[PDB]
RNA sequence: AACAGGUGCCAGGCCAACAAGAAUCCGAUCCGUGUAUUCCGUAC
RNA sequence: ACACAGUCGGUACGAAGUCGACAAGGUAGUUGAUGG
RNA sequence: GGACUCCUUAACUUAAACUGAGGAGUCAAGUAGGUACAAACCGUACAAGGAUUAAUUAUGUCCAAAAAAAA
RNA sequence: GAGAAGGGAAA
RNA sequence: UGCGUACAUUCCUUAAUAUCUGGAACGAUAGAUUAUGAUUAGGUAGUGGAACAAAAAAAAAAAAAAAA
RNA sequence: CCUUUUAAUUGAUUAUGCUGACUUUAGUCCCGAUAAACUACAGUUCUGCUUAAACUGAGGAGUCAAGUAGGUACAAACCGUACAAGGAUUAAUU
RNA sequence: UCAGUUAGGAACGAUAGUUCACCGUCAGAUGUAAUACGUGAGCUGGGUUAAGAACGUCUGGAGACAGUUUGUUCCCUAUCUACCAUUUAAAAAAAAAAAA
RNA sequence: UGGAUGCGUUAAAAAAAAAAAAAAAAAAA
């Protein structure tokens, strides 16, 4: 069996918004959830990328300055 | 999965979703919308944006078009370009890019003779404005179907949000647009711009080709295809005042934002007033019942929308000049140096 | 056919104009240049 | 071509998909698109006339003067005033209206030579 | 006007070892072998 | 879009005012035509 | 070496948008109207082109749908 | 008042 | 005793090329186009007339009003 | 420009036309046979199949192909690699 | 025979490619017709209508028979209509900035 | 300590019934 007809723009168009939310809402918005949870607990570590990664840390950034109400840095010592 | 997970359609839904029912239901949608508008009732300006360059060009083409000359020529004619031509006619006009340079020139221009203006904090200027980037990147192997998500999920998002999103979905092919949206933030916070307020507005895709390779069957040969994309993205650093009617009035707050609030309240990384300086955005229910309290203030016209953006700035601008203090004394710093560092 | 009439169009475009230069006209300049060496042709000894 | 292809590309404008831009089917679509206004063009003077005929009927009915006797009255008076007038007449300036089928009654209506009083014997 | 080549593109007189104009005026943004006017060389 | 997806037509401002406006009113800027 | 309607016929099961003849009309190569809906029936002061005037053609006059029932 | 035998339904 | 309904070379604008539409007429330095002149102008096959098809070449791109 | 000419072989919605590009089918079909761990105080995971001796006086019982198919950094690169006396009698030097 | 507000029902086999039939059992309720003699992009392939080969028959022959036989690749990942399943919502993606 | 199926068991009653997905004097969202 084969198509009789050539789908349209249109109806191409929607079927890109539809696919559009069933992939957000099965995959993509668990996917970020899951993501936004894990930052409580620090970041994951490989052993494997020891050679080249960073120390391992525990700290996560606070990434926006303007809503800081505390200290930036500490001055330095003497 | 939870296999009773509720999945949208646009299209279509059990409850009726015909194109009147569409009709009354984005009618009411809109009207919620507006009404969720809190507005200034005195301001001295209506300040709008506008952009010089492009008005010289639109000016400058339709000079060209009424005349048939350049705007000065008065012997010879204009002469549109023709198959194989190595002139632009247009060559004296800017570029989209210099077009886009010189914008971000009239902003810091602008938004340094609003320090010296009296009256300058009841003045209103909408939602346009600001510095804008345009970034591409190319060759990547990625179809327009699938671009069109992954851009979809962006569009309109602060540019942590967006960087977020696209790492928490573990795909190889969208590495390319993390690497471009990173190089983006970098870009920007070296020229100068508030990464705090950068948003994605637009995205454009561009085609570049596409790699064919045999497959060989039982009957017959087919040619399968690799993509050639190329993405532009569209940054965006909202003025001060839009930031603090989006954030603020509308509560539409980044979840980068919301959620490194919650991290520090929950490590107690900060103090005890932490929560009542973060009410105002720090969850949903909180969100929504300073909204309501905003909005019964505005409307017994105790809440003063001037004020509240000037105090809001003002703490904005104080915690960034704060951090700056502090990095450069952490250097050890000569008090000459941190003064001239202020001029 | 279409390349034809955007061909034409553009000779038509251009082709009567004084002074124009190699850039400008891309491939319709030897066809420029005949063009007004037959209209200069009227020039000789007046 | 039956059409020039420029104005087949300007008559396509504002059609859906590839109608606007591909030249196999905005030929078909354009020449469909005139050939209908050619023949309603012709068709519609009718369409108008019965829209006239309709409007005067119900005004003269709102008089009790149907529109048969309306025009009998009138074309037998000498009065040439047209549907289209007559319509305009009636949904515009009702009073000309009213004292036209008064006119048109007074010639309809006519008397026998001898009437007969019946209420009383 | 085939009084060829080159010189930022259409040059008899800028170069090209043997003739003759850095000629003048006008050119949206650079240049002009271009327009207009004019002088000169040529048994080329 | 009910539509080989087109074609012919397609809304008639203000009074949203008011210190308004022939014969009667029982004063509503209301009313006059109509007994078997 | 065309189609259908009509008139007159031969063949057929006094059958077939059957087959085969003689004449007119339409189609073929003729729009828009009527006949419920894709040629051949009716009708045309038959279509160069434009327009918001008019006419008793066929045929209608309870509604879909234009068009009579004063006192 | 009729293959009014398109639908409704009329003296 | 009525009325509805299809048809306008009524108005306005074009066209007529196998020798007969006035025209064997009126003009004429190369036809301006007929105002109550006529016939008229659906059309497959076939036949015929006309107008285009932006180019190239040619030794004819300044005796042209007013302004410059 | 206009004029005259042109032998241009001069007008393409159509030949399951030719040479190509780009859509729809669709983000659909297609994913070959068994796998784990590499550790906060020792070790030996499980499975399929069984020529895995490489001097012992013996070139180690073949042919053919790879126009160099098991060299080399998590390389579809660069560089290097078939010695018939096997060179290291290198039990040396330190 | 006529009549419905049409209500519940009518089993299996031998030979046979069979349909319709014949014969046997159960039962004691022949049912008939249409739906492209419903249905092969749902199944089979026994008969039947290709290449091989054989018998009878016809010709001088190659060959043949509305004579009989044996052997002989039954494709398609479903676009649309139809149907059976199936579906949060005003919002819980993004955006929706007025008045002058 | 249990699951599925029929070769097991039960019912063959209700149709204004069992049940359902859109309370509706809201006539220009």
């Amino acid at each position: 069996a084969v198509p009789k007809g050539k789908r349209s723009k249109h109806k191409c168009k929607q079927r890109q918004l539809i696919y559009f939310f069933d992939q957000f809402d099965g995959v993509f918005k668990r996917r970020r959830e899951s993501f936004y949870r894990s930052f409580y607990n620090p970041p994951y570590f490989s052993k494997q990328t020891e050679q080249t990664s960073l120390p391992p840390s525990v700290l996560r950034p606070f990434r926006f300055p303007g809503f800081w109400p505390g200290r930036f840095a500490f001055k330095m010592a003497s | 999965p939870n296999t009773k997970r509720r999945i949208r359609d646009p299209f279509w839904r059990r409850s009726g979703w015909w194109r009147w029912r569409q009709q009354e239901v984005k009618a009411m949608n809109r009207s919620r919308a507006f009404r969720r508008h809190l507005f200034p009732r005195f301001t001295t300006e209506t300040v709008s944006f506008v952009d010089a360059a492009e008005a010289e060009a639109k000016r400058f083409k339709e000079i060209v078009a009424e005349t048939g000359r350049y705007p000065g020529q008065t012997v010879n004619f204009f002469v549109p370009k023709v198959e194989g031509a190595k002139l632009d006619p247009f060559a004296a006009l800017p570029s989209r890019q210099k077009r886009l340079k010189l914008r971000r020139k009239a902003v810091r221009e602008a938004e340094e003779a609003e320090k010296a203006r009296e009256d300058a904090d009841f003045v209103w200027r909408g939602k346009g404005g600001g510095r804008v980037w345009e970034e591409r990147k190319a060759n990547i192997p990625l179809g327009k179907k699938k671009l069109l998500l992954y851009c979809t999920i962006i569009k309109g998002l602060q540019i942590t949000d967006a960087i977020d999103w696209l790492s928490s979905l573990c795909l190889h092919r969208v590495n390319y647009l993390l690497n471009l949206l990173n190089a983006s933030r970098k870009k920007i916070h070296e020229q100068g711009g508030d990464i705090s307020r950068v948003y994605v507005e637009s995205y454009m895709l561009n085609i570049q080709g596409q790699i064919k390779r045999p497959q060989f069957r039982l009957r017959m040969v087919n040619l399968i295809k690799t993509w050639k994309f190329a993405v532009v993205l569209r940054f965006r650093e909202y003025p001060m005042d839009e930031y603090f009617h989006k954030l603020f009035i509308l509560k539409h707050v980044p979840r980068s934002l919301t959620t490194d609030m919650r991290l520090a309240l929950a490590g107690q990384r900060v103090g005890l007033h932490a929560v009542r300086d973060w009410y105002p955005f720090l969850d949903s229910k909180t969100r929504f019942f300073h909204r309501k309290r905003l909005k019964w203030l505005d409307r017994t016209r105790q809440f003063d929308y001037c004020l509240a953006r000037r105090v809001f700035k003002s703490k904005y601008e104080e915690n960034c000049r704060r951090r700056k203090i502090q990095v450069l004394q952490a250097r050890g710093a000569s008090d000459a140096v941190i003064e001239e560092a202020n001029l | 056919h279409t390349e034809s009439t955007r061909r034409k169009q553009q000779y038509a475009s251009i082709i009567g104009k004084q002074g124009l230069s190699k850039k400008r006209c891309g491939i319709h300049w030897p066809r420029y240049r005949r063009r007004h060496k037959a209209r200069r042709a009227t020039k000789h000894k007046a | 071509m039956q059409i020039p292809r420029d104005v087949i590309f300007e008559v396509v404008r504002g059609f859906r998909g590839r109608s606007r831009n591909c030249i196999k089917i905005a030929r078909v679509r354009a020449m469909k698109a005139l050939l209908y206004s050619s023949i309603m063009r012709r068709q519609r003077q009718r369409r108008y006339r019965v829209f006239w005929i309709g409007r005067i009927n119900a005004a003269g009915r709102e008089w009790s003067f149907p529109y048969a006797w309306l025009a009998t009255s009138l074309w037998r008076q000498n009065i040439w005033l047209d549907r289209k007038m007559l319509a305009n007449l009636a949904e515009t300036e009702p009073a000309s209206f009213r004292a036209l089928v008064n006119e048109g009654k007074s010639v309809y209506f006519w008397n026998p030579d001898k009437v007969r009083d019946i209420q009383d014997l």
